[PDB]
This record gives C-alpha cells, structure tokens and sequence, in this order.
C-alpha cells in the first residue's frame, strides 16, 4: 500500500486495522507478515509527496 | 575507391550548459543544422531545434539524467533519419527507427529522412481506387480511397482502435487474394500508449498474420 | 571534504539550489543537508548551468541558511527493499515511521529505474 | 562613420561592448595597451573592497559610483578608451561587467594574433620530423595565416595516426578510427550486394 | 563567455602596474570626499531593495533562514519567503506602505513563532500572536512555531470520545 | 534623495492641469512607481516632482 | 576566491551598448 497525499488519520486507520486482521503482524512474527506500507500523506511538503 | 579518396571528416564539439527535464542547452556546435541529429558523450542521442546565437537548445532522444554540465557534444552531421524499407515489415521499432522486438538488426533497409517535403500537384492523381476497411459502417456511409486521409475522431473508450485495428487485420484478408500490385502494407504508429497495450497488439497482429 | 561537498545556493520553498565547486551530481542523484534539524534530503532535478544543481526536497526547507554544506551520496535515494520490509511502514526516503526499530533490508533499491522493455511485456488476460 | 572589422562574431550585451572595445583600440592601435590594463582593474577589483562596492551594491548612489571613477582615472594609463569606457561602466551600474567584458576580449584578440592553442594527441611520443610533418598536416584545417601551438599527449589505444583537439573541433585522423570506419564500410557494403 | 576561461582569469596576467598604484593611493581620498553619501554597508543586517504589493526585496541578510521572522525598522514584522542568490523576498505580515527602499531589516533569528500557553487564553490577538483586545501583552506565554508538521501514523490513534457540538442536528 | 512613502501624494511642476501622482511602490534603483490622477499627455522625462 | 560577485554581470537597460558607443567612439581622437 502506498499512501500519496492522503490522510494521515486513513493511514493510522489501515495499520491497525492490517494488525488485528494479521496482515501485519509485529514484532517476531513480521516475517509472516503480507503487507508493506509507504506512506507520503498530505502533511508532507510537496518533494515527499512527489517521489513516495 | 574508399580509401583511395578517404578525408578524415571534421567533428564539431559542444558542451552541456545546462541540462533538465529532457533539455540541453550546448554551447558550441557552431556549424550544427536545425534539426540535425546530435551525439552525447552519455551516448544518448539529440536533436538541435532552437539555434540561438550564444547556445542550441537541443532535446534529448532518452533520459537526460546521464547528462551533466560539461558533457561533450558530437554532431552528426545529419538531419534525423530513419530505416525505411521492407526489412521493416514485421518489426516493432521504437520512435525512431531502432527496433524493440528484440529480433536483431534491421537487416533489407535503408536510411532515409523523416521530415520531407509533401508531393505537389503535378506529384498527384485523383484518389479513384477504394480502401476497404472491413468495417461495414464505414465502407458503405463514409467510403475511404486509396490516397486519402481520414479522420477516426472519438470520445474516450469508443471504437477509435478497432477500426484502425479491423482496417490492418482486413488489408491481410485483402493482400492474399490480390495480385503483387494492389496490396496494401499497413504501418501502426501508436505514440505515448502503454507499452502493455501495444504487446496486446503484436500479439494480435501475429495471431490473425497481418 | 571541498569538492563532493556543494553549498545551499538559494531556497525557493520546496526547491533548493545548491552550488557545487566541482563535480556536480547527476540528476536524480540525493543530496543531504549538513546542519539541519531534521534529516533533509535533495533530490537532483536540474543543472542550472553555472555549477548550480537545482533540487527538490523531502523535507520541510524551514531552517535553511545560504551557506549550509549539501553532501552528494553519489546515487540516487535508495529505500531498503525485501521480505524484510513486510509488515513495515516506510516513508519517502525509506526510513521507518513505525518505531519498530530498523528495517531488515535485503537489498537497498535506487527508486528511480526504466520500465520494463516491450520484450518483457507480458499478456494474459 | 567607419569602424574596423571584429575578427570574429560573438555573443550580446557583454560581448558587444568588448567588440566596441576592441572596435575603437584597433583604430588608436593600443590594441594590447588596452588589454594589459583591462587586467589592472580585475586586479584593483581583488585588492581593494571599496572599488567593487562600486560594482555589486545597489545602495551606492549613481552619481557618487561615477564620480569616484573619474576622480581616480587622471592621465596615467588613462588611455581615453578605458577611461571613457569607465565612466560609461559607472554610469549605469556595469563595473560588475568587467570579469565578463575582458574574457569576449581575449577571444577577440587572438582572433587578431592568429593564434589557436591547439591539442594533439599521438600513440607514441612523436620524432621531429612526425612533429615537422603533422604540423603541416594540421594547418589544413585552420584556413588562415593560423599558428598552431601543441599541447602533445600519449594514448595507446590510437593505433597510430593522431588526433586533433581543437576545443571546439576534433580531426580523428588516428588509425583506430580509420580501421573502425573502414569496418563499418565494408560490413556495410557487403550486406547492399 | 565560458567559466574555466573565466577562472583563468583570476591569477595574475598584466605585468605592469602603472594604474594598480595610480589609483590605491587616489581611492581612500575620493572614498572619504562622498563619504556622507554612503549608507554603512550590510552584511549581516539587510536593506530593502524594492517594496511593492506587499513583498519586500531585501538586500543582504546573508545568514536569514528560509521562513525566518524579519523585522523592519518600522517595526513591522516579515517572513523570509524565497533566499534568492541576491537578495531575500519577504513578505510583510502589515501595511508595506511603511517600508521604504534603503530601510534596515533585523533578523530576529526564529522562523515565524506566535506566543503560546495559558495565558493566551482569554485574549483576542491578530494574525500574528500580538493582542489587540486592549489589556496588555501576553502573559505566561511561550514562543512556538506556526508551521510546525503535524503528527505522523504512529502519533496518532483512533477518536473515541464524543466531543459534544449542543447542537441537535449536528450531535443526532 | 530619499524615497517618498508608499501611498504618498507626489506633485507635477509645470502641467497644464495639476497632475498629482500617488506613489504605488517602490521599484528600486531609487525610483517609485506611481499612478496619475489626472491625465500624462504632455509629461517629460525629468519634470521636477514634488514630494508632498 | 573574492571575485565570483562579479562574476554574474546584471544590467538596469537592454540599450547598456548605446551609452557605450556614445562615449567610446568620441573617445577615439
Ligand atoms: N465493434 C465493437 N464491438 C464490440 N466491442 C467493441 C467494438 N469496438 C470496441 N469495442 C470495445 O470497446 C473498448 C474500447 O475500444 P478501443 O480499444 O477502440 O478504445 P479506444 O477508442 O482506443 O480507447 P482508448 O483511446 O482509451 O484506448 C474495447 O475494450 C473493445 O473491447
Ligand atoms: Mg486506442
């Protein structure tokens, strides 16, 4: 998931909604995790948002 | 006789003042042609469009990230050319010429200009013999000949390619049935599509045969 | 030290110059800011012409000084790549924004490459 | 009116002032006199931070920048053609364009010394007659009265031959190139036939 | 016009000085004849340039930060927009007719902060922090930046609570 | 001399009407930039202008 | 080095070689 100038409260929602689904699971277990996340939101300057 | 009269021809330098966003500006070249190719050091390849007097604004045919300021200029002493020919046939060559199929070389062909002057009147005949499409919207409402330019203007997600596509499968269903004269050798030039989408087209092409 | 070290020309927002003596970094290329509150990354975007690189940032260009010293990495920015950056949260510049401490990085991938060529299209519907 | 001929064209506004320059030193002949002391100032501009505060402030008054000019330029060297250039500099905020003036010209003035520094490069160290001999083959292509002076380097992977640098021009008159270009004719020609 | 025939040009190459010493003893006399016509010169300090539409052109400040708080001797109070190789833009937070070309700009060595805490609490300020409901400055206060970034992912979590509006409409 | 302030009222010498000139901003190189309140036909470069 | 302010020349008037030809071709005797 990469998340391009969007909110960062949908970004918050989506990671822990990804940690009690066990898409992301954290700690030992993040090998058996499915799901990476890159996050350029809207409060970033406009460089981040450009190349994320 | 090659060697016999061989003159070690003359290259002209340039340096990169400035370059970005697919733009160098040279200074130099001073014998350079308006849209004449021109050489990298990078090895990339250019063409000289705005001819000014203190730099030559010069687009660049790939990406101009491995230009930095500096670099030297070569030209080529030619205007931008291509490999024209019936080696083509079958080939899927990038803008200019240099094929991307991965098939090898353009073996059969020749190189020749890409800006010429249009044929003239006395060049002309009356456009008399028809182009069949194959599309029967189009070959019995707006009938095409052959020699004449017709528009496929569209909305977005319409039938724009499928007509261009149904006239090349057709031109096949046509060129086996037809004398060596009449036959019709079909060019697709698909510019700033995905490159998905023109393998989707190969890929088309091969399996009916045109 | 001097040379691969160029200096912070003129901040225009998000854009910065930076202005190298000699050795001017290729385009695409990142560049860090030497001084700064937070960690400032460039990224190369045009030679100006008169040893001038023109940049665009990653971070917020508030704090910056006409004189800072701007390091050349001499490559573009690279995000740690992997099975090791599963179940992560990564930013622009790669560095972790999960507080799970450092990401297992099997490769570090430049993020800026060509498109796969026409031969290595492939189509199946 | 009349004005001598530049010798070579060049650029504006900057290069069009050391074209005049030259323009008016080439009548007076004090060609070179003029030149010498065109260095004085890029000199006096290093040393001496109150004469290029006459150049790069904005804040100086345009009467005060030109007033100081012609109350330090009093008949030693004046020359009447760099010190009536001086206040014409000082009258509208260009003393800044001296570094650029002086360089447009040099290259006007070995134009005139018909001069072009020259580079060659060769395999092997040369022999004093390959020197003798490849200077009279390197003045075909300087179509002028054209002196050559050489700047000679070593590189190997020429097979002989020689090539030529002229900082705005390259003969590849080396036999590497030749057997490379040689190659590309005949795998050429042979695919035509 | 190029740049490495332009290097070359600052090692010495005249040979002769009879205008180097003709002039370095005539410059320190012409210097102190207009003398009472320079203004000091600024390095450290700026000076305005142009003023227009509400954007000042300010000669000098060499170590301004990008999106510093200026101050004009005025009084009035800037941000330094755009650091340009020459000069720095600043826009005026107030009337730029009190600024004029040859006017001093302080740094005040902070990117734009306003007084925060609680003894803002209570107070009607301006766009800037600064009170204008008659009863004082601020205090028990502390200086903080405006344009500070807002928290990431992993500073934020869910709203639980129900923060009530009184509204019937708005809170059904 | 010295610049008049922005919106400040800048008087023609010698004009068949009263041309008042209200100053609009400053340009640099010690020059304002200002707007007529009457008509310009007839102005000159380097009429004396009074600063009010 | 001290001289890169002169470096980049910038000008008040695209007419800068009109005042200079007013004043260097009466300076020629
Ligand atoms: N004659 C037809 N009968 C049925 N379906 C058609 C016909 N022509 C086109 N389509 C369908 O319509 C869609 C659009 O066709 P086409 O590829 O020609 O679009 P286009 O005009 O090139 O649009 P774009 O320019 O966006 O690619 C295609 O998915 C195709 O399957
Ligand atoms: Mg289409």
């Amino acid at each position: 998931f990469a998340g391009v100038g969007e909110r960062t409260r949908e970004g918050n929602d989506l990671y822990r909604e990804m940690i009690e689904s066990g898409v992301i699971k954290l700690g030992a277990e993040r090998g058996n995790s499915k799901c990476t996340l890159v996050y350029g939101q809207m409060n970033e300057p406009p460089g981040a948002r450009a190349r994320v | 006789e090659w060697e016999k009269s061989y003159q070690p021809p003359v290259i002209h330098l340039g340096r990169v003042l400035s370059v970005g966003d697919g733009i160098a500006r040279v200074y130099g070249l001073k014998s350079v042609q308006a849209g004449e190719l021109v050489c990298f050091d990078s090895g990339v390849k250019g063409m000289a469009l705005n001819l000014q007097a203190d730099h030559v604004g010069v687009v660049v045919f790939g990406n101009d990230s491995v230009i930095h300021q500096g670099d030297l200029v070569y030209r080529t002493g030619q205007i931008v050319n291509v490999p024209i020919g019936p080696g083509t046939l079958g080939r899927v060559t990038d803008g200019l010429g240099q094929p991307i199929d991965g098939k090898g070389p353009l073996t059969n062909v020749r190189s020749s200009l890409v800006e010429v002057k249009a044929p003239g009147i006395i060049a002309r005949q009356s456009v008399r013999e028809p182009l069949f499409t194959g599309v029967k919207a189009v070959d019995a409402l707006v009938p095409i000949g052959r020699g004449q330019r017709e528009l496929i203007i569209g909305d977005r997600q319409t039938g724009k390619t499928a007509v261009a596509i149904d006239a090349i499968i057709h031109q096949k269903n046509c060129n086996e049935q037809v004398p060596k004269a009449q036959r019709v050798y079909c060019v697709y030039v698909a510019v700033g599509q995905k490159r998905s989408t023109v393998a989707q087209l190969v890929k088309l092409f091969t399996q009916t045969g045109a | 030290p001097a040379i691969d070290a160029g200096y912070v020309s003129q901040v225009i927002g998000p854009v910065v110059d930076v202005r190298f003596d000699g050795e001017l970094p290729s385009i695409l290329s990142s560049l860090e800011v030497e001084g700064h509150s937070v960690r400032l990354v460039l990224e190369v975007a045009q030679h100006m012409g008169d040893n001038t690189v023109r940049c665009i940032a990653m971070d917020s260009t508030d704090g910056l000084v006409r004189g800072q010293k701007v390091v050349d990495t001499g490559s573009p920015i690279k995000v740690p790549v992997g099975r090791g950056t599963l179940g992560r949260i990564m930013n622009v510049i790669g560095e972790p924004v999960d507080e799970q401490g450092p990401i297992d990085a099997a490769d570090i991938w430049s993020i800026h490459r060509e498109a796969p060529e026409f031969t290595e299209q492939s189509t199946e519907q | 009116l009349k004005l001598p001929t530049a010798p070579l064209q060049l650029s504006g506004t900057s290069a069009q002032i050391a074209t005049l320059l030259w323009q008016v030193a080439a009548k007076e002949n004090q060609l070179d006199k003029v030149q010498d002391e065109l260095y004085q100032f890029i000199e006096l501009f290093k040393q001496h931070s109150e004469l290029r505060r006459l150049a790069t402030d904005p804040f100086v008054p345009t009467l005060v920048r030109t007033k100081i000019i012609s109350s330090v330029l009093k008949d030693s060297g004046a020359s009447e053609i760099t010190k009536k250039l001086f206040e014409a500099l000082a009258d509208e905020g260009a003393l800044s364009a001296l570094l650029e003036v002086t360089v447009n010209y040099e290259e006007l003035m070995l134009a005139h010394k018909k001069e072009v520094y020259c580079t060659v490069i060769t395999a092997e160290p040369l022999d004093k007659l390959e020197r003798v001999e490849l200077t009279k083959k390197a003045e075909k292509f300087v179509d002028a009265g054209f002196k050559l002076v050489m700047q000679e380097k070593i590189d190997k992977k020429l097979l002989g031959g020689f090539v030529i640098e002229f900082s705005d021009r390259r003969v590849d008159m080396s036999t590497a190139k030749k057997v490379e270009e040689f190659n590309n004719f005949v795998n050429k020609l042979v695919l035509s036939i | 016009a190029d740049a490495k025939a332009l290097d070359e040009l600052r090692k010495p190459k005249f040979s002769s000085k009879y205008l180097i010493q003709h002039v370095s003893q005539k410059l320190i006399p012409a210097v102190k004849e207009w003398e009472k016509s320079y203004q000091p010169p600024v390095i450290h300090l700026g000076r305005v340039l142009s003023v227009g539409d509400g954007i000042a052109r300010v000669y000098g400040l060499k170590s301004v930060q990008a999106g510093e708080l200026v101050c004009f001797d005025s009084g009035v109070k800037g941000m330094a927009l755009n650091l340009q190789a020459d000069h720095v833009g600043v826009v005026v937070f107030g009337n730029d007719s009190v600024i004029h070309q040859g006017d001093l700009v302080y740094r005040t060595g902070q990117i734009v902060n306003v007084p925060i805490g609680p003894g803002t609490l209570g107070r009607v300020t301006d766009g800037l922090g600064q009170p204008i409901d008659g009863k004082g400055p601020l205090t028990n206060v502390r200086s903080s930046l405006v344009e500070v970034k807002a928290p990431g992912i992993i500073a934020r979590q869910s709203v639980r609570e129900p923060l009530f509006t009184g509204v019937k409409a708005v809170d059904a």
